[PDB]
């Protein structure tokens, strides 16, 4: 019923839908004020071409914008910038733990370093304090095996979890969906040539 | 040989990357284009004599500007990044240490030592590397054949005043894109007073 | 675990629906009306910029090219005529009826602009309590706190288990298991390129806050220069780690000192 | 005489002061510092790109002083080297950089 | 701001006070108000404002 | 516009006041260039190599 028998697909297609339609209408806020804050033309968005006939023309009304919203989210986001925060690992009291958490937080900045975690970081926070909702992600990747941090873009509209988790970092939550975008051309190159 | 730092002039309409990468410095990145404005006499200097020239098309400029110069010729350069199979065929030579060694395919055919004091031994192993090749094109065809630059990264280094992703789409933003209706409209409303002060004095 | 990581700015669970905000919704109506009020008063003030005189046709007939030229010759006077009913008698004088009017810039647009600019900047915007970005630099922290412990969860499974009897893992790819949760805490701090930066950050705070006195600040002192430095700083270095080592805090590393210069 | 509408004062008034509004914790407070964080990771990029192109170029480095090659050669399973790529001021010569360095680590330090 | 007119003081000279803003015209022409015999009650100015 | 059969121009003054504050920024970086940095690692060796 697996594999390549597809019922498991129509299981997984409707828990897509599930999970898309409660977080329908909250997602939309943060796509519009993103969209509101950053796209040069966005705060007029929704009238855009609209006028009169004014004696058989079109006319259309002036629309001037001068941003004034988004100096305080620079100054937000200038603030981190300035002091990045990352993890620990904090010791415990015990014989050996001084240099059990030296090796395993020096690890961590390694892998940090070495992989895309700045970037994964600054995007959702970025993200984060734009919208409302941001998001990275922390994969596998093989080199002779690695840990590796990445990034994830345009989270409001690609990451769905289970409507039945709750928690602020969604530890109760059993399954989950990331979208992305793709060119034919690289569809042709992986995946084969297909339908 | 040397390695060397040079400018790139016009980036806006001079350098297109693969649509397909998204991160911020383009390390995903598999190919890119990067061209320049050229005279038709230094187009005569090398490339030989060569047809009247086939320069490429964009439809950018001249979008509210005046155009004199027939001084066109726009060429380009192409960066490929491929794997293919290269040969590592080791002259890991016992003596003076020399462990675990290089002998890259294309060492041993500039290297031409004659094997003075390196030994053969196990040199038949193929790995799958990483190499980037640059071209010269234009809208006509080669003008220089394609050949692999020493490096694994495409050399183009972006730099951007404020950048974000917001709809399959990257966008950026400077410092004065957010002022331009203040401006135009300030300078309306002088010109505007001016002559209507100039009309009636007395 | 599930390898995705949430940030959130603010939010808050309310009718089962998860809710988050940003730093600029709360002030999109202010700013959009902002926008209209300008836009409505650029064109009202561009449709009527000055004043012209109103005439009557037979008044001025004849003598138009007298008032063409006002500004540019210097004429003594301007002539007109008078305004005369059907039979022939005056009625009003030589002056022009009257002039139009120019723009006006109603109240209420006056008012909106300084009540709407006014506040966008109250809507957007002990110390680091009262700076707006706390809330944000805080749900970050518990987001990077989540993070470490897939990591570290993850972890185990791709460099193996360490296990002490130093800190040795695996041999070729392997696990361990029944070894138990390990004596660390995922915390938060400051963010660092390099081992040296974070040694003398930390060394830095313990000092300044010590009175010149007692051995302990030579020794930090030591210790920091022993750490951080770039370029040309070879002879300093060595001649700062043999005082380091002569006076006991060094503990030769088994090569050379501990036979040369320590004996 | 000319008269000078008042809704054309109003909008000198109001552009002029919009200027000045919508273009510009100490370095975070002034405008100029997105621009200049966004440039170090730049800068962070084309350190990387330089590595990766000055091994085939320069040759490997290897221990057993700073030796490379010989002829032209680049030596391979070596390994990353132990350095990170960072950003920092820019000095003409070595002397700068090395006098730059000591005169902060002086002037932190009591007469003593 | 718009004038207000009546329509048989302006019939013939709306061409005049359309373009007054891109135009620099010398004078505006009118019509003054005539009753039902052809007497003058009014002058050529227009007769109000909206506010 | 035509203006009794002529084509006069509307008068088109420019008073630049937003290149200021770019000029400002601009002046902030090439007061204080910065460049790349090497920092070494934990090695016996690695302070003569970045170096």
């Amino acid at each position: 019923m697996a594999e390549t028998l597809e019922k498991k697909h129509e299981r997984i297609m409707l828990r897509f839908d599930r999970a898309y339609s409660p977080q329908k209408e909250v997602r939309e806020k943060c796509i519009e004020a993103t969209r509101f804050a950053r796209v040069p033309g966005g705060q007029w968005e929704g009238a855009t071409a609209a006028g009169t006939k004014l004696d058989e023309q079109f006319e259309k009304y002036p629309k001037f914008e001068i941003n004034k919203v988004a100096t305080e989210l620079n100054r937000i986001i200038a603030e981190y910038r300035n002091n990045r925060i990352t993890v620990k690992f904090r010791p415990g009291d015990r014989e050996a733990s001084e240099e059990l958490a030296n090796k395993l937080n020096g690890l961590f900045r390694a892998d940090y370093e070495e992989t895309d975690g700045g970037e994964a970081c600054d995007n959702a926070f970025d993200d984060a304090a734009t919208g409302g909702f941001g998001c990275f992600r922390l994969t596998s990747m093989l080199v002779r095996q690695r840990i590796a941090i990445e990034p994830i873009y345009d989270p409001s509209r690609s990451v769905w979890f289970d409507p039945d988790a709750k928690k602020y970092d969604k530890s109760d939550a059993l399954w989950a969906f990331c979208m992305y975008s793709l060119s034919p051309e690289k569809y042709e190159a992986e995946y084969g040539k297909k339908p | 040989q040397r390695i060397a730092i040079e400018p790139i002039y016009d980036p806006s309409r001079s350098v297109w990357f693969d649509p397909d990468a998204k991160k911020y410095d383009k390390s995903d990145a598999l190919w890119a284009f990067c061209m320049y404005s050229l005279s038709p006499e230094k187009y005569e200097a090398e490339y030989g004599k060569k047809p009247p020239t086939s320069l490429d098309v964009t439809s950018m400029t001249s979008w509210e500007y005046n155009w004199f110069g027939a001084d066109v010729i726009y060429i380009a350069k192409y960066y490929e990044v491929r794997k293919e199979s290269v040969d590592v065929i080791s002259y890991r030579h016992p003596i003076t240490g020399e462990i675990a060694t290089y002998d890259s395919d294309q060492v041993e055919d500039i290297e031409d030592e004659l094997a003075i004091a390196g030994f053969h031994e196990v040199a038949r192993r193929s790995v799958k590397r990483r190499r980037v090749y640059v071209s010269v094109v234009d809208g006509d065809g080669f003008l220089e054949k394609p050949r692999r630059i020493p490096g694994e990264h495409i050399p183009l280094i972006p730099v951007y005043g404020k950048r974000w992703f917001i709809d399959d789409i990257e966008r950026v933003e400077g410092h004065i894109a957010k002022a331009m209706d203040p401006q135009r409209l300030y300078n309306l409303q002088v010109s505007m007073l001016a002559d209507t002060a100039a009309q009636d004095p007395g | 675990h599930i390898p995705l990581i949430p940030v959130y700015g603010k939010r808050w669970f309310i009718d089962d629906i998860e809710r988050v905000e940003g730093h600029i919704a709360k002030a999109m109506d202010p700013q959009r009306l902002y926008n209209l009020q300008v836009s409505m008063l650029a064109d009202t003030a561009a449709q009527d910029p000055g004043q012209i005189p109103i005439v009557g046709m037979e008044q001025i007939r004849g003598l138009e090219k007298h008032w063409e030229a006002r500004n540019k010759k210097r004429p003594a006077f301007l002539p007109l005529r008078e305004v005369r009913d059907k039979s022939g008698n005056i009625i009003a004088g030589a002056t022009p009826a009257g002039y139009t009017q120019p723009a006006v810039m109603n109240q209420a647009l006056a008012a909106l602009l300084q009540q709407t600019s006014a506040d966008i900047q109250e809507v957007t915007g002990m110390n680091r309590a009262d700076m707006a970005s706390f809330i944000y630099l805080d749900n970050m922290a518990k987001s990077l706190k989540r993070a470490g412990e897939v990591w570290l969860s993850m972890a185990r499974e791709v460099y193996g288990s360490e296990r002490e009897v130093r800190q040795t893992g695996a041999v070729v790819a392997l696990n361990d298991l029944s070894v138990g949760r390990y004596d660390v805490t995922v915390d938060v701090g400051p963010s660092y390129t390099a081992r040296r930066d974070a040694t003398v950050s930390v060394l830095t705070n313990v000092l300044s806050s010590m009175l010149p006195t007692d051995p302990m600040r030579p020794a930090i002192q030591g210790i920091i220069l022993d750490n951080i430095d770039g370029e040309g700083l070879d002879d300093f270095k060595e001649y700062n780690r043999n005082q380091l080592l002569i006076s006991g805090i060094a503990k030769p590393r088994n090569e050379k000192e501990q036979q040369i210069v320590q004996q």
